[PDB]
């Protein structure tokens, strides 16, 4: 009974470290000019005038 | 001088397997760091780590393909488990051609040097793993990089051919007194059936690579369409090697799983003759299909219909093996030790990665999936989760017998769960990126493919931590490993039964179906003086 | 059409061939889901019932009826899968009268389009080259690494035959919505056929590796009406 | 096993090789050959006397293996009935692998002969390339090979009837009946009208009949070491495995030449 | 291919010829490894076989395996109301009466 | 299109020799072994007249269905009379399939140079059945290929009865010609020796390794000499083939061991392959030169000459082996095969009409 | 001398430098070479 | 009576195959009648509205 707790709390502290490493490579990114909300709202008007994705959905907004 | 005549000038077959293991560990570390370099660039849109260089992205992908198709999986599955276990299972002292075993080892460190020197003298060799003719000419790659990379696929070919002839010649006339070739264990049959494909596939690859070399440097024009040749010929002469190759990587895994399923579930394997016939059928039907990698090149309409028919037939023998493994695990008692965890995680993920192969077999459906990340997600569920899992299970099964030193159970379980979680996070959104339409071999992508690329960059950092924990497991095995056999009862090879008392069990401890687990555990240098007897 | 950010499934169709592809994939997924659920239920039963058990049935090792049932039952599934696959392979192609031909030659890192008809007596064939718009010169709202300076403009409800070749290395023409994926190898011509049912814009990317600028080579197809196509062809 | 003094001799009929250094040296020679051939073909070295040292060291490494193969069989005396069967199975599985290299080269011929491209105006042997007439020197080579296949049967049937002069003469005649093949085929490569670079036709004709040239230098060497080892009394009337491997290697090359003469030299249209 | 009335004769013959504790536990181990449960006559022979070799724990562990082989609880109590004069003559106590 | 017909004919010949030869793993024995060949010999000329009436594709799939139901009746048959009936229906199905398939390859491929190559590929199925585990993968591969054939022939385009536009010459008019008979005799006397060698080989002397080199050499011989027979002349290939069959047949009595039979067996099989792929296209050439072009009855005659050896072989071979013995039987068949070879020169240029 | 530390090419116990340094340097080189290759080919092509 | 038990595992096998297939067919008949057919219906009703607008014009 005192070994399954050890395996569980060994896997949790293996997932927490990788999240903190990946977060450090996430603040320091090269963000291009197209990834902004005021640029992905201008693309929706062009995709609305020339009718695109009629059945499902079109939305280029992901902030 | 005794160091030289025993670890450099060697004859013993079991002492080359440990050198194969030490080489395979290094060549599986290098490619994994190269894969971490790729996955840290394919994270968010833009040009992040490699500043603007689209060379040194294709070079990294090529060198990550070669170092783990040719330098990790084959040396582990042929050198460490084939050279060591096959003489002990069939009951022979050593191999039939021992000096050929020594040359088959020592051809590989000169093959590593040329591949590492194919990425420093020039721009590099960014041709992909499949070195296609009209890109790898003297108009895009003009330098000593492709030439030194196709000389690393000759030495490995010579080593594999010389090992396969040794494996076939040994099992024919070097058996014990009472073994016919119908009482052999299943691992010996796996090694035999991969050694026949190694004979029947490698001359075509050697011919195609040599003709590519003659086209590059002696202006011969086999595959140049300004003199009367076709590039498509090379594709034929590549893929006739290519599809036997990907069964060579997976057939030695299967037999290993059988032993674990036969051991920790205390039942014999359901239908062994059906299993060896199924492996024979899989080995034979891997040579009559090669053109399903080429459906978009412009073939006939009556030739696609043959290769859709001959590809879906291979599902029938593999299902026999899967359902026989289920029938073996059905009735018996199951104790969950660290080989059986990897065994249970292989019967589910090989099925998931293999059911995607039926979707790609159709020529009508391959128009939507060719050169797309669906293919990558298909073959990573089978290569990383089918072969590497079998390798880890084989290591955790046979390492106390070979080495004599035990390991901590808890850290091995933490390693297994970290591999499981990180690898299932990494390769599953590749199916979604493939279905939406992301092509292969691109550093930069449109902004719509961003979000899933943020998630598949997170599991790789989980898997590298599992590799580092595996390194610490090996270190804890080597130091203080004599005192790691009373912590847990995983060290016992088989458990006491219901009626079998403990006092009776300590007198008669090992019950087996092979010669392997009754030896003294360091295996002796000369392990059979008098011959073994089978009725 | 355009890719969507958190995509799970296919893009939307504008050609009968892509609808046949979608229908065949959704037919295969039925049997694959059935097989995966059967295997997963058997492992669940094995884990829940026969874990750390006192009784071992160590003599149930032969089987004779049950080995026929896992040999004939997958075969019937393969025949049922193989019927519509062959019908889709043979049936949906250019059986009757293509109405146009556009030659799409692939150079090193751009595309070259020739509309081979509409020939004058002197050889005044309409021709253009399509490049990629760089990130620095984009206007407000254009898609990065997919938007071009010249686009292939075709009518609706007209069979169009694409003949694809190359001049340098092996390329691959792709428009995902239209169901077109054919190679471009430097010494032979290849053909595909497309019929477009609704107006819009259709985007695509090259597939087979060609060198450093593999990620910047888009394909853009506009599907105008017939009057707009005639007015466009009298300007170029 | 119940013979009286049985402990003093080995209890299983298999050969335990002593420790030898030659696998490492072969690999170190192939390292030098691979890197020098990769480098001299693109600059970076200039002098062409390192490649020749690499080839010479490789060939001396194989010769130094075969010495220790001979001494362990005619002097130490460790070749039982089982080890001979293993060596025969081994050699058969290299002859089979050396056949399948020619299969790929034959399939590289029929993929262009049947269905030629548009750049060559659709025609075998194409316009401007005069082929080699098969009623000249390619007849002489065929009849010399068929005679050499007949003379070694008089050499293997004279070592079984214990006639020494009659094994030496036949091997001598065969050794001079393979040198003439090489001498004729080096004269057919200096009196030709088309090179390795003149078509896909001149590129596959000098790549299927050039591997055969390298494979027939090996018979001259293997027959020299079979004449010289018979002159010095190493061959008995029932234990000779050097002759049996050279006979199986010659006949496969004769059958391969009879398929390099109907497909390459006669069939052109 | 083997029927109930041949199983329940062959295992009686095997139980009436064991000479050591290894053999009694060997025949007892592969008797509980079929689809047929042992008959009340076979188990009555197994306790005399355990009496000849003089072991006590094996005579208790036979009755514990019946609780796992038998499907329900009513059949287990139907086994224990017929193997009662065997128990109270030799002296075997069940596990749930010892509380070990 | 045109290649799927080649696939269908290859599978038809494969199933022909698989259901003929492979009966033991999957006097009464002389009559039971030859029950298939004689009923095929009788019902071969009827299908040649039937294909002119009802057309090519229907008898092929009728023969496949008849073969399937006859094999499944043979699967659980115990009495002798029902077993004889079952093998008779197996033979009559296998007689429809091969004749109609070879006629339809003759009909579609009109060019003379392509016909030899395609029939050289198609005749290679006569040795894969001799070579041929679980075999359920291969049966469903065959079922998938015939599903493709049925989809293209009967589903996408409608098919009526549709009798042929021209009326062919009758069977007796073909039998009055000397060239067709003397072409058929080459195949008959070439296959007679390899037909008689099989039952007498357990008498003289494991089993599969003796027959394996002929199956290895046959495919290589037919696939090479289908293409190259156009430039060399087919009569010369027939002459050299009969010569090599005779020499390799006389090579067998001097052999005194099982391992000494490997080298002549190659010299059998390759040679008989060069007999077949040379001479079976040229029959379809002769009707295009002298008669009206209907290819049914001529390939019926060719299948008659092929199956005469397997019909007459074991029953006469056992009697000769009991009477005189193996080496004189091999000597007389070898001298017959060598002596026939001079007169195949007559097919160099037949007179046109 | 057959025993549990006899079949390995490296010495583990009774050693001057402790085994942690040769165990760590092996993995350090193995995960440090393909960054050196990228550094060299980045610096040869202008970019930092 | 209650002291005669002959077959127990075979009934378990026949139940565990006849539930793993009903569950499989249940989890596959939601993919074809709740995910697939309404998408084809939506696709068709989009196309029986684009033609009527062009007919009006
Ligand atoms: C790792 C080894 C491996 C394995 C095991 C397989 C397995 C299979 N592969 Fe191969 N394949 C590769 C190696 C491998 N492949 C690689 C590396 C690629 C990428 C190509 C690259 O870019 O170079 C590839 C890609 C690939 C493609 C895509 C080619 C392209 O991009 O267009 C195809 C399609 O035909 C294919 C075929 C198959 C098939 C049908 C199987 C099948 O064997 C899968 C069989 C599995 C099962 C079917 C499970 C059985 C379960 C049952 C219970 C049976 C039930 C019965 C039914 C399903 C009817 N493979
Ligand atoms: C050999 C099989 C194999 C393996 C193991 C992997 C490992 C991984 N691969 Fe895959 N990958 C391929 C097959 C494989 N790959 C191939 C063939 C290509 C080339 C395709 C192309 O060129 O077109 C490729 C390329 C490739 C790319 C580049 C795609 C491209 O450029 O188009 C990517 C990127 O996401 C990727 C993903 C990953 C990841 C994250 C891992 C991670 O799993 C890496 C981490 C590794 C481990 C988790 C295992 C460590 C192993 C050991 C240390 C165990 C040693 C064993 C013993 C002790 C017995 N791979
Ligand atoms: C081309 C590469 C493959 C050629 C190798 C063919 C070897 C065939 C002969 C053979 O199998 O014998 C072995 C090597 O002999 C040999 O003939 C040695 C050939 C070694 C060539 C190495 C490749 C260099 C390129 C015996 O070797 P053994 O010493 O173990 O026999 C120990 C008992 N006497
Ligand atoms: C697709 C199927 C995939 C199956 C996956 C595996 C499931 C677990 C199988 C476990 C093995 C079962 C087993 O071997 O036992 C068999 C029981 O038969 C059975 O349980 C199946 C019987 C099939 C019955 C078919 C319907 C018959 C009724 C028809 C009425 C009309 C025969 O046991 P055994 O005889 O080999 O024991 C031999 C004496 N040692
Ligand atoms: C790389 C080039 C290929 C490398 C492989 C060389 C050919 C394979 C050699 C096969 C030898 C098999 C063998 O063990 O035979 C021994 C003779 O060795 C021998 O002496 C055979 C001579 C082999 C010379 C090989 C020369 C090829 C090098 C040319 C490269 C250009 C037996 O000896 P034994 O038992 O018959 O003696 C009788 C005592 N009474
Ligand atoms: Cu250009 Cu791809
Ligand atoms: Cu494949």
């Amino acid at each position: 009974k005192e070994d399954k707790l050890y395996i569980f709390w060994g896997t949790v502290i293996g997932i927490v470290i990788s999240a903190t490493i990946f977060g450090a490579f996430r603040y320091n990114r090269n963000v291009p000019k197209t990834m902004n909300r005021e640029w992905q709202a201008a693309s929706d008007e062009y995709l609305k005038s020339k009718n695109a994705e009629p059945f499902t959905g079109y939305s280029q907004i992901q902030s | 001088m005794n160091y030289i005549n025993r670890w450099l000038f060697s004859t013993n077959a079991k002492d080359i397997a440990v050198l194969y293991f030490i080489f395979a560990l290094f060549c599986g570390l290098l490619g994994s760091i190269m894969s971490l370099i790729l996955r840290l660039e394919l994270s968010a849109p833009g040009n992040q780590i490699l500043m603007g260089n689209h060379q040194l992205f294709n070079v990294v992908a090529t060198a990550h393909a070669v170092l783990m198709v040719f330098f990790l999986v084959m040396p582990a599955a042929i050198g460490f488990f084939g050279n060591y276990l096959l003489p002990l299972m069939i009951g022979a002292s050593d191999m039939s051609f021992a000096r050929l075993n020594n040359i088959s080892f020592w051809l590989l460190p000169p093959a590593l040097v040329s591949l590492l020197a194919s990425a420093l003298i020039e721009n590099g060799a960014g041709t992909g793993w499949t070195v296609y003719p009209p890109l790898a000419g003297v108009q895009s790659h003009s330098g000593p990089s492709v030439d030194l990379a196709i000389f690393a696929l000759h030495l490995t070919s010579i080593s594999s051919l010389l090992g396969a002839i040794n494996f076939i010649t040994t099992t024919l006339n070097m058996r014990t007194i009472g073994m016919t070739m119908s009482k052999l264990p299943l691992f010996v049959w796996a090694v035999v059936f991969t050694s026949i494909l190694l004979l029947l596939s490698l001359p075509v690859l050697s011919a195609g690579v040599t003709l590519l070399l003659l086209d590059r440097n002696f202006n011969t024009s086999f595959f140049e369409p300004a003199g009367g040749g076709d590039p498509i010929l090379y594709q034929h002469l590549f893929w006739f090697f290519g599809h036997p190759e990907v069964y060579i990587l997976i057939i030695p895994g299967f037999g290993i799983i059988s032993h674990i399923v036969s051991t920790y579930s205390k039942k014999p394997v359901f239908g062994a003759i059906g299993m060896v016939y199924a492996m024979g059928s899989i080995g034979f039907l891997g040579l009559l299909v090669w053109s399903h990698h080429m459906y978009t090149v412009g073939l006939d309409v009556d030739s696609r219909a043959y290769f859709t028919s001959a590809t879906m037939v291979i599902a029938v023998p593999t299902g026999i093996k899967i359902f026989s493994w289920l029938a073996t695990l059905y009735g018996g008692s199951i104790r969950y030790t660290t080989p059986m965890l990897y065994a249970f995680a292989f019967l589910f993920l090989f099925t998931v990665g293999g059911l995607s192969g039926v979707v790609l077999s159709n020529a009508s459906l391959d128009i939507a999936f060719h050169d797309t990340y669906y293919v990558i997600g298909h073959f990573h569920y089978v290569l990383s989760l089918g072969a590497v899992f079998s390798l880890f299970a084989g290591y955790y099964y046979w390492s106390p017998l070979i080495t004599g030193l035990y390991y901590n159970n808890n850290l091995a379980n933490i390693q297994f769960w970290l591999l499981f979680i990180g690898t299932n996070v990494t390769f599953f959104p590749m199916h979604f990126l493939g279905l939406n339409g992301m092509p292969r071999r691109i550093p930069d992508y449109p902004d719509a493919f961003a979000g899933w690329n943020a998630i598949s960059s997170f599991g790789s950092l989980i898997s590298i931590i599992s590799v580092i924990l595996f390194a610490y497991v090996i270190y804890d095995q080597l130091v203080n490993g004599l005192t790691n056999k009373q912590l847990s009862t995983n060290s016992l090879f088989k458990n006491p039964d219901f009626i079998e008392s403990n006092i009776i069990f300590n007198d008669n401890s090992i019950k087996s179906s092979s010669i392997d687990f009754l030896l003294t555990s360091p295996p002796l240098p000369h392990t059979f003086n008098t011959p073994a007897i089978q009725s | 059409d355009v890719p969507t950010p958190w995509g799970i499934f296919f893009q939307d169709s504008a050609t009968p061939n892509m609808e046949g592809i979608i229908e065949l994939h959704n037919n295969i997924m039925f049997y694959l889901v059935l097989i995966l659920t059967f295997v997963s239920y058997i492992l669940y039963t094995i884990i829940y019932n026969y874990s750390n058990a006192t009784i071992v049935h160590k003599y149930m090792n032969h089987g004779q009826l049950i080995e026929i049932v896992w040999t004939t039952l997958p075969a019937v599934i393969l025949l049922i899968i193989a019927f519509p696959s062959f019908i889709l392979l043979y049936l949906c192609d250019e059986v009757i009268s293509p109405a146009m031909t556009i030659k799409a030659i692939g150079l090193q890192w751009y595309w070259k389009y020739e509309y081979s008809d509409f020939i004058n007596d002197d050889g005044e064939i309409v021709e253009f080259e399509s490049y990629v718009i760089p990130e620095e010169l984009l206007e407000d709202g254009q898609l990065r690494l997919l938007d071009v300076d010249a686009s292939v403009v075709v009518p609706v409800d007209t069979h169009i035959r694409f003949i694809v070749s190359s001049a340098d290395v092996i390329h691959d023409f792709c428009v995902p919505a239209l169901g077109v994926k054919v190679d471009a190898s430097p010494g032979r011509l290849n053909q595909t056929s497309a019929l477009i049912q609704r107006e819009g814009v259709y985007y695509g990317q090259c597939s087979e590796l060609c060198g450093v600028m593999h990620s910047a080579m888009p394909i853009k197809i506009e599907a105008v009406s017939l009057y707009e196509f005639i007015n466009w062809l009298d300007e170029q | 096993m119940r013979i009286q003094n049985r402990e003093n001799l080995q209890l299983f009929p298999f050969h335990l090789v002593t420790n030898s250094p030659w696998p490492l040296t072969t690999s170190l020679a192939l390292m030098s050959l691979a890197l020098t051939l990769g480098l001299t073909m693109h600059g970076y070295i200039g002098n062409h006397l390192w490649l020749f040292l690499a080839i010479s060291l490789v060939l001396s490494s194989i010769f130094l293996w075969v010495r220790d193969v001979v001494i362990e069989g005619t002097y130490l005396g460790d070749h039982t009935i089982a080890v001979r069967k293993g060596l025969n199975i081994g050699f058969m599985l290299f002859v089979l692998s050396e056949i399948l290299i020619f299969a790929a080269l034959f399939w590289s011929y029929f993929h262009s002969a049947m269905g030629p491209t548009i750049e060559i105006g659709c025609q075998w042997p194409p316009v401007g390339i005069t082929s080699i007439k098969p009623t000249e020197l390619p007849l002489l080579n065929t009849i010399i090979l068929l005679a050499s296949g007949a003379t070694v049967t008089w050499a293997h049937h004279s070592i079984l009837y214990k006639d020494r002069q009659g094994t030496l003469v036949g091997l001598f005649i065969t050794t001079l009946l393979i040198i003439l093949f090489v001498g004729c085929q080096v004269l057919e490569y200096t009196w030709a009208t088309f090179t390795i670079a003149d078509s896909v036709f001149g590129s596959i004709f000098y790549a299927g009949t050039g591997l055969h040239f390298i494979h027939m230098v090996m018979l001259i060497v293997m027959l020299a070491i079979c004449y010289a080892r018979m002159y010095f009394y190493h061959f008995t009337s029932n234990h000779h495995l050097g002759l049996e491997t050279t006979i199986l290697y010659l006949h496969v090359l004769d059958i391969i030449w009879l398929f390099l003469y109907i497909v390459f030299y006669w069939w052109g249209c | 291919e083997e029927t109930y009335e041949e199983f329940s004769q062959r295992y009686e013959k095997e139980f009436d010829e064991a000479y050591d504790l290894f053999e009694v536990q060997r025949v007892l181990n592969n008797c509980f490894s079929y689809d047929i449960v042992p008959s009340p006559a076979v188990i009555g022979k197994a306790l005399n076989a355990c009496r000849r070799v003089n072991d006590y724990a094996t005579a208790v562990r036979v009755f514990e395996g019946l609780k796992h082989k038998v499907e329900t609880k009513e059949q287990y109590d139907a086994y224990l109301e017929e193997l009662k004069d065997v128990r109270e003559e030799l002296g075997i106590d069940l596990k749930e009466e010892l509380f070990p | 299109s045109r290649k799927l017909i080649l696939f269908i004919v290859f599978l038809a010949l494969l199933l022909d020799n698989m259901l003929l030869t492979v009966v033991v793993p999957i006097v009464q024995v002389g009559l039971l072994f030859a029950s298939k060949a004689t009923v095929q010999l009788i019902t071969n000329p009827f299908i040649g007249l039937l294909t002119n009436r009802i057309g090519y594709p229907i008898p092929i799939f009728a023969g496949f269905c008849i073969m399937f139901v006859s094999t499944i009746m043979f699967a659980f048959s115990s009495s002798y009379a029902f077993l004889l009936i079952a093998r008779s229906l197996q033979g009559i199905g296998s007689s429809c399939s091969s004749v109609a398939g070879m006629g339809m390859l003759a009909s579609v491929y009109t060019d003379d140079e392509e016909r030899g190559n395609v029939m050289g590929i198609a005749l290679g199925g006569l040795a894969m059945g001799v070579l041929v585990g679980k075999t359920a993968p291969f049966l469903v591969l065959a079922a998938l290929v015939l599903l493709d054939g049925a989809i293209q022939l009967f589903v996408l385009q409608p098919s009526r009865v549709q009798p042929e536009s021209q009326k062919g010459t009758p069977l007796t008019t073909l039998l009055k010609d000397p060239y067709i008979l003397i072409a058929a005799g080459s195949i008959c006397f070439a296959n007679m020796g390899i037909a008689m060698l099989e039952p007498a080989l357990p008498i003289w002397m494991q089993l599969g390794v003796a027959f394996l080199p002929a199956s290895i050499s046959y495919l290589i011989g037919t696939n090479i000499f289908g293409i190259l027979a156009h430039k060399m002349g087919r009569w010369l290939c027939a002459l050299l083939g009969m010569i090599i069959v005779g020499v390799s047949i006389l090579c067998i009595p001097f052999a005194k061991n099982i391992y000494g039979l490997i080298a002549p067996n190659f010299g059998v099989g390759f040679a008989i392959g060069m007999v077949d792929s040379s001479m079976m296209p040229i029959m379809g050439y002769l009707v295009d030169l002298r008669h009206v072009s209907v290819y049914g009855s001529v390939y019926a005659i060719a299948d008659v000459a092929f199956c005469m050896g397997y019909a007459i072989g074991p029953s006469a071979g056992g009697a000769i082996a009991k009477a005189i013995g193996f080496p004189w039987l091999m000597t007389i068949i070898g001298i017959i095969d060598i002596l026939f070879a001079p007169l195949c020169f007559f097919l160099r240029s037949p007179p046109a009409k | 001398d057959v025993g549990p530390y006899s079949n390995l090419p490296f010495k583990v116990k009774n050693r001057r430098v402790p085994y942690a340094v040769p165990h760590f340097l092996f993995f350090a080189i193995g995960m440090g070479i393909p960054f050196f290759a990228c550094y060299v080919q980045l610096k040869r092509s202008g970019s930092i | 009576s209650l002291t005669r038990i002959q077959g127990s595992v075979k009934r378990r096998i026949l139940t565990d195959i006849s539930v793993g297939l009903t569950l499989g067919f249940g989890f596959a008949s939601y993919w074809w009648w709740g995910v697939h057919k309404p998408t084809v219906a939506h696709r068709e009703n989009y196309y029986i509205e684009l033609a009527k607008k062009k007919k009006a014009e």
